[PDB]
DNA sequence: TCGGATGTATATATCTGACACGTGCCTGGAGACTAGGGAGTAATCCCCTTGGCGGTTAAAACGCGGGGGACAGCGCGTACGTGCGTTTAAGCGGTGCTAGAGCTGTCTACGACCAATTGAGCGGCCTCGGCACCGGGATTCTCGA
DNA sequence: CGAGAATCCCGGTGCCGAGGCCGCTCAATTGGTCGTAGACAGCTCTAGCACCGCTTAAACGCACGTACGCGCTGTCCCCCGCGTTTTAACCGCCAAGGGGATTACTCCCTAGTCTCCAGGCACGTGTCAGATATATACATCCGA
């Protein structure tokens, strides 16, 4: 399984993801290969914020669901 | 047609203004000025007339000290008459702005 | 029992009131013993200096009543108090009568 | 009695005319209204040069009856032009610039009928009843192409004459507005109802708006701020509690939110670091809009409103620098 | 009905000690009142800064002496030093 | 008469001879013309400096009124101490 | 063994890193910044103390600090600093 | 029986709430010290320090340097408009002055 | 005891300070005038600093006493506490 | 025999002194001066070398600010060269003495 | 150099209303006793400061063309004084008047203060790397042409 | 514009402070209490606040006219630029030494509580120092 994110930089990010991987796991991966604090990283999955209590397969996120890097700013 | 030379009518009443010292500023247009320039910081600011007289005294002495040092600027420029570049010089040296 | 600790120090400025302002003023934890005494003494000496300079202008202008003009000429015509109070302004008095050199024809 | 040009109900006027002050009260106002009718389609200046002269005595009911009956004959002439094989009037057309300036001054006179108790208000709170001219708002409307989607919000509408200016100017769908102080909110209701009747009386379109009597702390306004892009308030006398709360409200918004301020929420030369991730200037572009600029306002200096425009590309290039 | 604690009678007594046959206007009285509060607050803040600068909690006469020798012009300062020295001496001898 | 209690033009109230009057207080033999406008600007900036402070004192004391004490403390923070009022 | 003297050095470190990730400071500049912040601290503390003196209080609150900030800083500097304090006291409140 | 949090993180900040509160007590400023007062004051110092080190790092990158020396602090102070007006009565060691050339001394 | 040290402020040193301040051309009496002004300024500061050091009942001048005297001068040099 | 005109050797090294900024004052004769002028206020005053360097920095910046305003005095006098009456003017306007 | 002619102090009748002097009272200021803790001193111990010797040397001091600013006057036109009609708004002094400022009675938030609890925060140890520095060489004014 | 005179910069070499990490306080932080401080109702009252008569000094303009500002011009002289010749500056080394931080250890000084008390501040008073109208000599200016 591999999904994507269409950033507002337009970086189609390669996401080393698995259905065992959580939402926070992918957020830390975006921190890894993006340098971004994961405090804000909403990803548009059919117009839903994804939550770290669930995983990718808990939302049943289909592969190549090209998400969108939304910034729910939590410097706050 | 008796008329004095200039400098006379300067120095007489320079003496009178240095001696007879009350406000030498019409306090009603001054007070309207103070009310206007305070109105922009905040609307509806009641004053004390004592406070506005204090402002008049403060601004009076402030501009007089500025005038004296500005006169020193013009004298040091070997100029009898004061031009506002003297004022800008004096405010620069005093370090207002 | 009238005591008047300023006069017990031989003075005129109040011990208890200055001690009140020191305790109110948060200047330290504690107020020392001779501190308001010495403070009131220095205040009394400075004020005596000021009024001694004011009475001279009172003599100068045939006035039995000290005015802001007297105070103004007293402060400005001093040397050291002028240096002390150069950043200090007195209302109602005016300035020194002062004419510059090259304005007189 | 001055009709809408489609033969509708006349704007009935009292004798004597409503005195508001001595300098440019409602006597000169009706005359200038028909001077804008001279600035309309010219079939009345032929009668307006005749006996509607500048020389006339004070309280000239003669000139009032002349002015009203010449205007009624002018509307009858335009109706004789219309009622052949000709369409009467396109409805949705808009008033022009100085016409709408007259319209806002007209609503101010005929609605604000007590500036005295408007002056008599409460101490320090964002209740500071300072207003803006027609002209900076007009240039700001020129600066921000408010679409049918880009609506307007005036939280703290005052009397909302600015919102009416935006409504009669742009092609917007709706507008918002709310108010906290009671006397100008009641007079704002007067402004609302009168101005809607006024744009009936001109037969021209004004866009929709919601002026309210309430607050901004509610989550309703959070949602509505997140909806509507273009926002302004004269925030200059509000206090940095309220203004920072409104920054926090603006955080949840969409990109390119063309938000104008009076006192700015960020410097016009703002730069990002890692500290200001909580702050609000990172996600927006902070530019100065043009003042009057001939402005003996409250301030003798010009007013100089300030546009904020949402842009998170700054922070995403900052993320690229965090990669670097 | 209220209290605005001026120092006017102190000025009265000192004026009758130094120039007994002259008076004062109340405007001049307020000028001298502001003068006395100015000198008091300057010396008091000077001594408070000294107390913080030398890690101690009790401002005493030596501290006020240092504050005077800092804050005033020097010859008049030594005069006021001697005045307060003899005055605190009179406080000790007549405790 | 009346409308909103708005003052718009009072810089001329520091009049041409009054500036000259204060210059003769300052002991000036002869004055150029631009001294008038320049001095009006300087006094306006100085009054901005003081009146912001006094208004801020009123806001913190939560009054509506400018006392003399506010002015004295304002000039105290200016480093130009005035007496005669507190 | 030395006595644990106060400094602001780790906080200047935190501020320095959080404004710029790989920017250093000379130790002379460290002592300069420490003296600077102590100066600004003493100025605002003294002005708030004079304000509480001028309105007869016993407890300086953030109201007085806000007012002395508005008194001492010039312009937009104050306009942002008060908002920084607003955010921070708001975060500390809950 | 909860664990100790920290007031700077409770303020969500970086500057020491406890140290500023201790200095406000030991500074002899009022008899008592408010709760939000040292929080607000630490925020004010945070903004001032951030603002001056922004321009310090700006000058340092202008000289392409990493360890900020007093020169860049000096230039950061006297090059900014509002900061110099804040710090006109302020002298910083080891910085020297601005590049300040009076243009009338320049030749033709 | 010492001597001649006000002339220890040298003609190049005053020249170097002048060339820092933006002085194009110096006159001859500038040197002695600047020495006198420096001497007055230094007496005003150093007398205060000695007052601090003696008030601490210490014999050794710290940097902090100079800092406090410059705080009295409205100058407040940093780098030292 | 290459020699520059005057004003060149002014402005070059005006640039170098405004950029390269360390002390520009020989601190050993300066330090002996400070020890002498402090010796008269009190004999046997030990220093800190840090304190004397602080004095050097303070006096450096003080005289440089005096020089800058004095240069403004001479420019306002329409004089390229500075005479000590400019210094006396600047100290009078600043109000030192 | 002094006539004419000024607004310049000096002098004196007539208010007057600000200013020195009781007053009374009450309300902040002066002693008796605690105590405990800042602070003064005894001791000491390290450590920074002073002082000196010596080696280098940058840097300061005379000096000498020279060249550029200082400076003395002129004259010319300009703007800045001046009495004087005019004109114009300003001050003094009546009216109510009301909005805002000062005093009071809770009282409840709300921060001093002590005591567990510990973890952020500072003294000190490698370290290494931005920077000090040096040396070479490309690059840029320059000032007599 | 071209030889010279620095000057910018590039790169190599090393180095000594920053700076990350290590141990170990003690000061922050939690969690309590406990008095009390300003905070808000709630109230009197006074003091700016318009307003206008109503006089009135004074500002505003204006023809004159004149002292000054300044562009300019010799001039001169004195600082400047670079050179040569001293000279402490300065850097490091040795060595004492006294002085500033420390612990220790009482001690006595002031905070605080209580209680008397008297003197400072409204308050009210007379009252007389000076303000002002009117006349009267005079330092200075216009000018012959
Ligand atoms: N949180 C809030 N909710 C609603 N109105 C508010 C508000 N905060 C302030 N206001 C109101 O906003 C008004 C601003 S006065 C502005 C006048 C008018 N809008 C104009 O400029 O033309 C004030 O009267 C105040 O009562």
């Amino acid at each position: 399984m591999q999904i994507f994110v269409k950033t507002l930089t337009g970086k189609t990010i390669t996401l080393e993801v698995e259905p065992s991987d959580t939402i926070e796991n992918v957020k830390a991966k975006i921190q890894d290969k993006e340098g971004i604090p994961p405090d804000q990283q909403r990803l548009i999955f059919a117009g839903k914020q994804l939550e770290d209590g669930r995983t990718l397969s808990d939302y049943n996120i289909q592969k190549e669901s090209t998400l969108h890097l939304v910034l729910r700013l939590r410097g706050c | 047609p008796h008329r004095y030379r200039p400098g006379t009518v300067a120095l007489r009443e320079i003496r009178r203004y240095q001696k007879s010292t009350e406000l030498l500023i019409r306090k009603l247009p001054f007070q309207r000025l103070v009310r206007e320039i305070a109105q922009d910081f905040k609307t509806d600011l009641r004053f004390q007339s004592s406070a506005v007289m204090a402002l008049q005294e403060a601004s009076e002495a402030y501009l007089v000290a500025l005038f004296e040092d500005t006169n020193l600027c013009a004298i040091h420029a070997k100029r009898v008459t004061i031009m506002p570049k003297d004022i800008q010089l004096a405010r620069r040296i005093r370090g207002e702005r | 029992k009238a005591k008047t600790r300023s006069s017990r120090a031989g003075l005129q400025f109040p011990v208890g009131r200055v001690h009140r302002l020191l305790r109110k003023g948060n200047y330290a934890e504690r107020v020392g013993a001779g501190a308001p005494v010495y403070l009131a003494a220095v205040l009394e000496y400075l004020t005596a200096e000021i009024l001694e300079l004011a009475g001279n202008a009172a003599r100068d202008n045939k006035k039995t009543r000290i005015i802001p003009r007297h105070l103004q000429l007293a402060v400005r015509n001093d040397e050291e108090l002028n240096k002390l109070l150069g950043r200090v302004t007195i209302a109602q008095g005016g300035v020194l009568p002062n004419i510059q050199s090259v304005l007189l024809p | 009695r001055l009709k809408s040009p489609v033969g509708a109900e006349p704007a009935v006027y009292p004798w004597p005319l409503p005195v508001y002050d001595k300098h440019h009260d409602a006597a000169h106002e009706i005359i200038e209204t028909i001077r804008w009718v001279c600035e309309e389609i010219p079939d009345l200046k032929l009668a307006m040069e005749n006996y509607v002269l500048i020389d006339y005595d004070t309280k000239s009911f003669e000139s009032m009856q002349r002015l009203c009956d010449k205007y009624n004959r002018a509307i009858d002439s335009i109706h004789q032009l219309w009622k052949g094989t000709t369409q009467p009037m396109k409805l949705n057309t808009r008033p022009s610039t100085g016409l709408l300036r007259h319209i806002l001054q007209q609503v101010y006179n005929h609605s604000v009928t007590d500036p005295e108790k408007l002056n008599n208000y409460e101490p320090f709170s964002p209740e500071v009843y300072g207003e803006t001219s027609f002209d900076l708002v007009a240039q700001m409307i020129d600066e921000i192409k408010m679409t049918d989607d880009d609506l307007f919000v005036d939280l703290g509408s005052g009397v909302g004459q600015v919102v009416l200016q935006v409504a009669a100017a742009t092609n917007c769908k709706h507008h918002y507005g709310v108010e906290k102080a009671d006397i100008p909110a009641k007079y704002a209701e007067t402004m609302d109802r009168e101005f809607r009747k006024w744009m009936k009386w001109y037969g021209k379109k004004h866009a929709e708006y919601t002026l309210e009597r309430g607050d901004f702390l509610s989550e309703e306004w959070r949602e509505r701020i997140a909806n509507t892009s273009v926002i302004f308030v004269n925030n200059f006398a509000f206090g940095p509690e309220v203004d920072h709360q409104l920054k926090e409200r603006f955080a949840n918004m969409k990109e390119g939110g063309r938000i104008v301020s009076s006192k700015p929420f960020a410097p016009l030369n703002f730069r990002i670091n890692s500290r200001n991730l909580s702050d609000i200037g990172t996600i927006m572009r902070v530019v100065e809009l043009s003042p009057l600029k001939g402005s003996v306002s409250w301030t003798g200096k010009p007013v100089s409103y300030y546009l904020h425009t949402i842009d998170r590309t700054i922070l995403e290039n900052y993320f690229s620098s965090l990669k670097n | 009905k209220t209290r605005k604690e001026s120092y006017a009678i102190y000025v009265y007594k000192v004026l009758k000690q130094v120039h007994p046959d002259t008076g004062i206007s109340s405007k001049a009285m307020s000028i001298m009142n502001s003068f006395v509060n100015d000198v008091f607050e300057r010396i008091a803040g000077e001594a408070s800064r000294l107390a913080h600068y030398n890690k101690r909690s009790t401002i005493t006469s030596r501290e006020i002496q240092t504050a005077v020798r800092l804050l005033l012009p020097g010859e008049l300062a030594k005069h006021a030093v001697s005045e307060g020295t003899k005055a605190v001496t009179c406080y000790t001898s007549a405790k | 008469k009346r409308h909103r209690k708005v003052l718009r033009d009072n810089i001329q109230g520091i009049t041409k001879p009054a500036i000259r009057r204060l210059a003769r207080r300052g002991g000036v033999k002869r004055i150029s013309g631009l001294i008038y406008e320049e001095t009006r600007g300087v006094l306006k900036v100085f009054l901005e400096n003081v009146i912001r402070d006094a208004v801020t004192y009123t806001e913190h004391a939560k009054r509506k009124t400018v006392t003399a004490m506010d002015v004295v403390y304002a000039l105290k923070r200016q480093g130009r101490t005035l007496y005669g009022f507190g």
